[PDB]
């Protein structure tokens, strides 16, 4: 394709849209296994996977 | 080499084989509670049916 | 003549037959000897592919 | 000694590679899995591995069979392949002609998430995503599916199946003790007669666990649990291909 | 001289499978008498599996028998029953199936059920074109040459359009069939796609999701 | 008894208003010489608006003349050219035109030039369906009978659906394809419409209106 991919790609935790307590973040394109998660006050990084 | 010898007169069953197969329906109803069960369309007119 | 052309060619062959139909009884004794010596000639020409393999498998390893 | 990978084993021994699955994707998977198992008339159905794409929607891709039999030298598995955004319903991955399996490896890139995506190429070449993700399973499958040596034989007629009596791999630390699927049971043919540096492998000798990772797929893990028979495999990542493989080690 | 032709009809899972069927023919001695003799003749009829349609089943020696001339023989030919589903050609099945259009451009999978106890669901390629189609290789009859090959099941694509559309959805539809690649939108085009989003999809007071009455 | 058939290609412009067309005929007179000897001669023909295709026109006594038998009449079929916008079914025109789907769906006006040299734009009713067509009453070919009365246009419509679609595209059609009915959406729903709209619409960052580049 013609439109670069943009990194930050999204993850989801859940297929339906209506979950009540449903953890959502992003990973990164750039790095492959870094990932960032956020659940209302609660939130971490961490980078798992080859260098 | 008597295992590939065997005589083996495949010929048509008069009655078409039903399945063996264990009943799905408990199942089939817990999978329906993951993911949102899209509104079905109505044959008549393409618009969705009326929903809550 | 005749006979003799008969005997040495099929006789054995189709005996064998004539035996497998009593045996098996079908529902169709015809069919189920004619599909019985199609099969017979198969058999064989495979039962020497089957000693070729197993000889190649061997001297192989 | 089994006659087919648990999904929770697998998932369980490939948690630290980082193959794992979203919970409720986990949940969906076991009720999911035997009803398509039926539906499609298999005697055996597991999951093949998991795709990123561009969207969160990933690609989940369980293969499935019915007959293997040998056939010119060659183990060959009638595969069914079915991929699912989700685990609650799949879908089928189509075979993927000639013509199109070739002006699909051109194509690179992590993949998008709709399967109604269509990949433009040099005149123009339409292409479905559906095309191009069946295209890299196949490609990954020919290239790493591995299962420990000897726990498949030949019965009459000329079919593979499960060694029933398969005592384990001895030193599951070499390369030897593990083959290519596709590769007859008669046939010495092993992971060390692949190249020298494209598989690693790391053994815990006291748990029994060995564990083999393919430097040519980096996506791609095995394990074999040696003091119970279990052995499973599961690709977790894109499906491209690592070409500088000399610059690397 | 003359030969009697008899209808024969099949199911398509008979003819899938290979059905042996028996059938009943009444034949008619012609004497003396005014009335005709009739009696019943039941006769074995081997189907093999993937046999065409128009196919000939000849029975030697059984017909009407006129005091002299020995009965010719009699005719059988195969024809398939309408099935709710499927409509044999050639070699392959023909499925036509009804698709909305929202099924066409954004995709989902087609529900078909085999003629063998078999469930495929065939997803949606791309945008169906309005008369295309879309193939599954071998899923069809099987060859009448060969037991193991089948034909490829043909799925012809008929779109089923919306009946109305309101001005507020067609400002939707005409904002999305415009809408500028995403390396030339502005960052008020992204912050705007981003709102509408999160209140489409909103668990509660969003459209996203809604449960039929 | 033989006749010489001659095809005669008329444009649609021609056949609407009536043309006078002359033709030429090369009449072959068979005398004592070896080889023949032939004239040029000159016929009119006329042609009356909207006279159907394959109209026969015989001129007796014209035609290649052997020694005894008086030349048999010569023959002009009527035919006409290609077009490259109608082509004439009975007493009415058809024109195919290819139709864009946002087109098909929102509703735009098709843009057509007649044969006589009057524009037509003719709008979008309702929803295009796949294979469906459009009637303009009164824009046909004339009626031979009667020279006021014509057919009626009939446009064909084959849609051009898109090529590609994004995700964000994709999730923009289905919320257009499942709005709730304006008697039933939240304030909050009427309220991100609002909000959407005014941004799709805006005036110098929207991507309602753009120039081509």
């Amino acid at each position: 394709d013609k439109v670069p991919p943009p990194a930050w790609s999204p993850v989801f935790a859940s297929a339906s849209v209506t979950t009540r307590n449903q953890v959502a973040g992003v990973r990164s394109n750039r790095w492959p296994g870094a990932v960032c998660a956020c659940a209302g006050r609660h939130f971490t990084s961490m980078y798992v996977g080859w260098g | 080499l008597v295992k590939k010898s065997t005589f083996d007169p495949k010929e048509s069953s008069p009655l078409v084989p039903i399945p063996v197969a264990p009943d799905a329906t408990q199942t089939q109803a817990a999978v329906s509670i993951f993911g949102d069960p899209e509104l079905p369309i109505n044959p008549a007119t393409g618009e969705p049916v009326p929903a809550d | 003549h005749d006979t003799a052309y008969l005997k040495e060619t099929v006789g054995e062959a189709l005996a064998r037959g004539c035996a497998a139909a009593i045996s098996a009884q079908p529902n169709d004794p015809v069919e189920y000897l004619g599909l019985w010596l199609l099969k017979y000639v198969k058999n064989a020409e495979v039962e020497g592919n089957f000693y070729r393999e197993r000889q190649q498998d061997l001297q192989k390893k | 000694v089994q006659l087919e990978p648990n999904i929770t084993l697998v998932l369980k021994h490939l948690a630290s590679c980082g193959a794992v699955v979203s919970a409720e994707q986990q949940a969906a998977l076991d009720h999911s899995i035997p009803i398509k198992r039926i539906e499609a008339g298999l005697r055996s159905l597991t999951l093949w591995g998991r795709l990123t794409t561009l969207n969160g929607k990933d690609y989940l891709v369980a293969e499935g069979y019915n007959v293997a039999s040998s056939k010119e030298g060659a183990a060959v598995y009638e595969t069914k392949y079915f991929y699912s955004q989700d685990g609650a319903r799949w879908s089928d991955l189509q075979p993927v002609d000639s013509e199109t399996a070739t002006r699909c490896a051109r194509i690179k890139g992590m993949l998008s998430g709709d399967p109604a995506k269509n990949y433009e190429l040099e005149l123009v070449f339409q292409i479905p995503e559906l095309a191009v993700l069946r295209c890299r399973v196949d490609a990954i499958a020919t290239a790493t599916s591995v299962i420990p040596t000897d726990s498949t034989i030949l019965n009459a007629a000329s079919q593979v199946v499960p060694n029933r009596l398969f005592a384990g791999a001895a030193y599951p630390e070499k390369l030897e003790s593990y083959q290519h699927r596709f590769s007859l049971p008669g046939s010495g043919v092993t992971l060390s007669q692949d190249l020298r540096g494209t598989w690693a492998v790391q053994y815990d000798a006291f748990k029994g666990v060995a564990q083999v990772r393919s430097l040519l797929f980096p996506g791609y893990f095995f394990y074999y649990a040696a003091n119970e028979l279990t052995w499973g495999s599961l690709y977790v990542g894109d499906g491209l291909r690592n070409n500088d493989l000399i610059f690397m080690l | 001289g003359k030969n009697k032709v008899y209808p024969l009809e099949l199911t398509l899972e008979e003819i899938f499978h290979g059905c042996l069927k028996k059938v009943a023919h009444k034949r008619k001695v012609l004497l003396f008498s005014g009335e005709y003799v009739e009696e019943e003749r039941q006769l074995t009829v081997d189907v093999k599996p993937g046999l065409p349609t128009g196919t000939r089943f000849v029975f030697e020696g059984e017909g009407n028998k006129t005091p002299k001339k020995e009965p010719g023989p009699v005719v059988f030919v195969l024809k398939p029953k309408p099935h709710p589903r499927f409509v044999r050609r050639g070699s392959d099945l023909v499925h036509k199936v009804t698709l909305p259009l929202h099924h066409a451009l954004i995709g989902t999978t087609l529900d078909i059920r085999t003629l063998d106890d078999r469930d495929l669901k065939v997803p949606i390629s791309d945008i169906m074109r309005p008369g295309s189609s879309l193939t599954v290789p071998g899923e069809g009859m099987p060859l009448p040459a060969t037991p193991s090959a089948r034909g490829n099941l043909v799925i012809e694509i008929d779109l089923l359009f919306p009946t109305h559309l309101t001005e507020t959805q067609k400002m939707l539809l005409r904002s999305a069939f415009f809408l500028p690649p995403p390396t030339e939108q502005n960052e008020e085009t992204k912050k705007a796609l981003r709102d509408y989003e999160a209140a489409f999809k909103h668990d509660l007071k969003g459209w996203a999701t809604v449960f039929k009455r």
